[PDB]
C-alpha cells in the first residue's frame, strides 16, 4: 500500500479520513492534503476518493 | 514537440521579489519593474510605480510526446533471420524460421 | 540548436533530464495587462516534420 | 467512468482572465482562452478556457457551463458556446475547461458563448494548421478512402497520466467590497470569505479581516482590497497573479488526451 | 442608435417603405468571409473589427424578415510595421496606426 501525509498525520491513500465526502465537510482542508500528495506514486485514488460523494 | 508551461507570475505590491534559478529546462525568470496591473476588480496593486511582477517559464514535453516522438538511435550491427520453405521427396513444405 | 531537431531532448519517454534549448525569452508584460509574455523559436520537431 | 470525472473537476472553479480581443477591445473575459492545441490529425484542436463546462455549481449536468460574473460563479445552460476559427467549427465535447472541436484551417480561434443578452466572446492568434495523414494533401477528411494511423484527441479517459498543474487563487482582487460609510470607508467580507486590506491612509494600514472592519481613511481609492477565497482551485495560468508563498500545486486530470487512432 | 422619436443605443431605424419603422437591434450581423465584432454603431455607420474578404455583408432581422446587403469591397488586412501578422497580436511593441476612433 503507499502511504499519503496530511499535516502530521500519515494515512494510506485510498481511505481518506472523512469518507461519506471530502469536499463538503471542509473544502479547503480536502483541497490542502491534495497539494501536500502532489509527488505521491498514487496520487490518482486519492483524488478519487477525495472526490466520492454520493 | 515542446510545451512552454508558464506558472502564474508573482505580483509584488509595494516591493521588489527577486529571480531564484530552479532546476528547470530553459527556464528563464524576470522580474519586470513599474507595472500596474488592471484586473476585473481593476486596480491590483496601490503603489503607482514601485511594483514588481516576476515572470517564469520553463519548457516540457508536450501531451503529445508519448503518441508521436522521434527516436535516436545507433545501430551497428545483428542478427540476419529468415523464414525457409523446404521439400525434399514426398515430403510437404515445411516453412520455419531459421 | 535552438529550432533544427533535437531541440528538446529526453533520454526515455518519461525522463526528467529533458535538456531542451529554444531560446526563452520573456518579455515586458503590457500596460495594465497580468500575463507572462515570451518569445521562443518555433519547435525544429515540426520544421522537421 | 465520465461521472467520476466529472465529479473530480468540483474542486475547479472558473476564473476571469485577461484576453486579447473581446470584440470592441482588450478585456477580461470570463471565457479567456489559455491554449489551444492543434496538432492532431484532421483539424481537431483542444481548447482551455477559462469557463467551466459540463459543470454546476452544485453538481455534474452535461448541458451546463460555469463562469464568473464578476465573484458570482454562475452557472447557465450552453446556449450556443460556438467555436470557430474562419467558419464555425462542430463541438465535439466540452469537459472541464477544455472544449474539443472540430475546425477548418484559420488564423484565429475564437469561442463565445450567450447568457441572456450577454455576449462573451474571446478570440486568440494561434493559427490553426489542417494537418492531411498519408501521401495526399486533402482539405477536408475524404468520406471514403484508406484507414491510416494518426494522431487524434480522445474523448474518453484513457487510463490517465496526463494531468493539469491547480493552485489556490491568489489575492482575486475586487473594488466592491470597498464602500464609503459615514465618512470612512467600509470593507464588507461577502459571506466566510476573508478580505485582505492596504489601506494607505497616511499611515500604511493592512490586515486580514474576516468579518466588516472601517479602515478609517477618507477616499475610496486608498483602500485596496483583496478578496481571499481558497475553497476551490484555478489553472496555473499566466494570466492569473500569483504571490510569494503560493507554491502548492493541485494536479487535476486533463480529459482529452492524445491518442493513436485511424 | 435613434429611435423615431429619441435616442437610445439600442434601437436601429429603417424604411419598410414609407414607414420610417424603428426595431431593437436583433442581430446586426456584419461578416466578410467570417463574422465581425461590432465596435460601433452610429448614425447611417457600423464600425467592425472584420477578417480579410473579397465581400462585406450587412444584415439585421425584423422578427422572422431578414433584411442582408453584400458588396464587393475586398478587405485587406494591414499589419502595422516590419512583420506580417494576420491577427493582432496579444503582446509586441505599440507602434503608431491608422485607426477609426469611437467616439469622435
Ligand atoms: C499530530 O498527531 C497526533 C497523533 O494523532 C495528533 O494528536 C495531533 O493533533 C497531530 N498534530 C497536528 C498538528 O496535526
Ligand atoms: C511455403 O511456406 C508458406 C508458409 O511460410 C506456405 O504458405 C506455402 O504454402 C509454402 N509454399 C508452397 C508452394 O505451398
Amino acid at each position: 500500500t503507499v502511504m499519503c501525509v496530511l499535516a502530521n498525520i500519515t494515512f494510506p491513500c485510498d481511505q481518506p479520513p472523512c469518507m461519506p465526502c471530502c469536499y463538503e465537510k471542509n473544502p479547503h482542508e480536502t483541497l490542502t492534503m491534495l497539494e501536500q500528495n502532489y509527488d505521491s506514486r498514487a496520487y490518482d485514488q486519492l483524488l478519487d476518493a477525495a472526490v466520492k460523494c454520493n | 514537440k515542446y510545451k512552454t508551461k508558464v506558472p502564474s507570475p508573482v505580483v509584488k505590491c509595494c516591493g521588489a521579489t527577486q529571480c531564484t534559478s530552479k532546476p528547470h529546462p530553459d527556464y528563464q525568470c524576470q522580474v519586470f519593474s513599474g507595472v500596474y496591473p488592471f484586473m476585473w476588480g481593476g486596480a491590483y496593486c496601490f503603489c503607482d510605480t514601485e511594483n514588481t511582477q516576476m515572470s517564469e517559464a520553463y519548457v516540457e514535453r508536450s501531451e503529445e510526446c508519448s503518441i508521436d516522438h522521434a527516436k535516436a538511435y545507433k545501430v551497428h550491427t545483428g542478427t540476419v533471420q529468415a523464414m525457409v520453405n523446404i521439400t525434399y521427396g514426398s515430403v510437404s513444405w515445411r516453412s520455419a524460421d531459421v | 540548436k535552438a529550432g533544427s531537431f533535437g531541440d528538446l531532448q529526453s533520454r526515455t519517454s518519461t525522463s526528467n533530464d529533458l535538456y531542451a534549448n529554444t531560446n526563452l525569452k520573456l518579455q515586458r508584460p503590457q500596460a495594465g495587462i497580468v500575463h507572462t509574455p515570451f518569445t521562443q523559436v518555433p519547435s525544429g520537431f515540426e520544421r522537421w516534420k | 467512468d465520465l461521472d467520476t470525472h466529472f465529479t473530480q473537476y468540483k474542486l475547479a472553479r472558473p476564473y476571469i482572465a485577461d484576453c486579447p480581443n473581446c470584440g470592441h477591445s482588450r478585456c477580461d473575459s470570463p471565457i479567456a482562452i489559455e491554449e489551444v492545441r492543434g496538432d492532431a490529425h484532421a483539424g481537431v484542436i483542444r481548447i482551455q478556457t477559462s469557463a467551466m463546462f459540463g459543470l454546476k455549481t452544485d453538481g455534474v449536468d452535461l448541458a451546463y457551463m460555469s463562469f464568473m460574473n464578476g465573484k458570482t460563479q454562475k452557472s447557465i445552460k450552453i446556449d450556443n458556446l460556438h467555436v470557430r476559427t474562419s467558419a464555425p467549427c462542430s463541438l465535439v465535447s466540452h469537459h472541464g475547461y477544455y472544449i474539443l472541436a472540430q475546425c477548418p484551417p484559420g488564423d484565429t480561434v475564437t469561442v463565445g458563448f450567450h447568457d441572456g443578452p450577454n455576449r462573451h466572446t474571446c478570440t486568440v492568434a494561434h493559427k490553426v494548421e489542417f494537418r492531411p495523414v498519408g501521401r495526399e494533401k486533402y482539405r477536408h477528411p475524404p468520406e471514403h478512402g484508406v484507414e491510416l494511423p494518426c494522431n487524434r484527441y480522445t474523448h474518453k479517459r484513457a487510463d490517465q497520466g496526463h494531468y493539469v498543474e491547480m493552485h489556490q487563487p491568489g489575492l482575486v482582487a475586487d473594488h466592491s467590497l470597498l464602500s464609503i460609510h459615514s465618512a470612512k470607508v467600509k470593507i464588507t467580507v461577502p459571506s466566510g470569505a476573508q478580505v485582505k486590506y492596504y489601506c494607505k491612509c497616511p499611515d500604511v494600514r493592512k490586515g486580514i479581516t474576516s468579518s466588516d472592519h472601517t479602515t478609517t481613511c477618507t477616499d475610496v481609492k486608498q483602500c485596496r482590497a483583496y478578496l481571499i477565497d481558497n475553497k476551490k482551485w484555478v489553472y496555473n495560468s499566466g494570466r492569473l497573479p500569483r504571490g510569494e508563498g503560493d507554491t502548492f500545486k493541485g494536479k487535476l486530470h486533463v480529459p482529452f488526451v492524445p491518442v493513436k487512432a485511424k
